[PDB]
């Protein structure tokens, strides 16, 4: 009956070893990277988290990690459209406009 | 989509190096050649004088002129700083030591 | 039965298009395991990273019953160069160690 707790990682690609193909050697000892993954399975089962992870490089992440059972889902979020830097101009804008602070004229 | 554009002085060695077979076209990009061409760039400048540009005219009529506008305006930077008198003649010196011929 | 293992090497002038053939033959087999080690796929490797990533394909081919893997382009995989010549002595040795041993009995 436990809550729901999450862990939101960044650079994830910074725990890899895989990425000293071209001349890398960022990967320590895969160690470290095993206890990770071990943490999100294992002879424990934990049923109370939901991981979310980020990166930048999508081909440099250890494919150990992009299997059933662990994290499963990918999905893109590309570069702003005319849409949506409107909107965003109109959002960061409400202030101004609340005060009147902001010119008629723009 | 994409696009690629490239650039080199030497395209022997490309050809040797069987990378001009990966490129998917090619463009040639000529030296100035003939006087005509010369008075006419040196008219765009707008640095030489009218007496000047006859005499200029006059003595490179052989046509045996073969330059890089690079090259050019740094002899024309070389030419220009003589007195008044002597310019036209240095500089007509430094056109002829630099005598090519492809 | 008693040639477990075969071999086959397809070539042709520049840009008649080898790849779309061997792709086709390869997809026509209706084999359960198939893959495809292109070189684009290791730009900026080293010739161990090159290494290892055969290394590990034809590994895991080894784990089927039966398989397809299509090595393409295989000159400039040997960073090949017509002056000198020059190129890693390591990848031709590997190759040519492989392209000869057997898998496991039954397979
Ligand atoms: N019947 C066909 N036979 C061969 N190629 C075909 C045929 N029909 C269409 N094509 C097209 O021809 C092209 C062949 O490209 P491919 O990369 O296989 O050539 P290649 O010679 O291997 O190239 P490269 O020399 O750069 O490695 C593709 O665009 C393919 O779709």
């Amino acid at each position: 009956n436990s809550g729901l707790h999450i862990i939101i990682f960044d650079e994830i690609d910074a725990i890899c070893k895989q990425r000293g193909s071209m001349a890398g050697s960022t990967g320590v000892h895969d160690t470290v990277v095993n206890q990770l993954l071990s943490k999100i399975d294992g002879v424990e089962q934990l049923n109370n988290i939901l991981v979310i992870g980020m990166t930048n490089r999508p081909d440099l992440i250890d494919e150990a990690l992009l299997r059933p059972g662990r994290l499963e889902v990918k999905m893109e979020i590309g570069l702003p459209d005319e849409k949506g830097r409107l909107q965003i101009l109109h959002i960061h804008t409400a202030r101004m406009r609340g005060h009147q602070l902001l010119s008629a004229d723009v | 989509k994409l696009l690629i554009i490239g650039t080199t002085s030497r395209k022997d060695v490309l050809q040797e190096m069987e990378m001009l077979n990966a490129f998917s076209t090619t463009i040639h990009v000529p030296n100035i050649a003939t006087g005509e061409q010369l008075l006419e760039a040196l008219e765009l400048l707008g640095n030489f004088k009218d007496k000047e540009r006859t005499t200029i005219a006059q003595q490179v009529k052989g046509k045996k002129v073969w330059i890089g506008i690079k090259k050019l305006l740094m002899l024309i930077e070389m030419s220009l700083q003589m007195d008044p008198e002597y310019r036209v003649r240095k500089f007509l010196a430094l056109l002829r030591e630099e005598g090519a011929s492809p | 039965d008693r040639t477990p293992l075969v071999s086959v090497l397809l070539e042709g002038p520049p840009h008649s298009g080898k790849t779309a053939l061997a792709a086709k033959i390869a997809e026509e087999s209706n084999f359960p395991f198939i893959k495809i080690c292109s070189p684009d796929k290791m730009i900026g490797f080293s010739e161990t990273a090159k290494c290892q990533a055969m290394k590990k394909i034809f590994d895991d081919a080894y784990k089927s019953q039966l398989s397809c893997v299509v090595v393409d382009d295989i000159e400039r995989l040997l960073d090949y160069v017509p002056i000198g010549p020059r190129f890693s002595n390591l990848v031709l040795q590997a190759l040519l160690v492989l392209l000869k041993k057997a898998p496991p009995q039954g397979r």
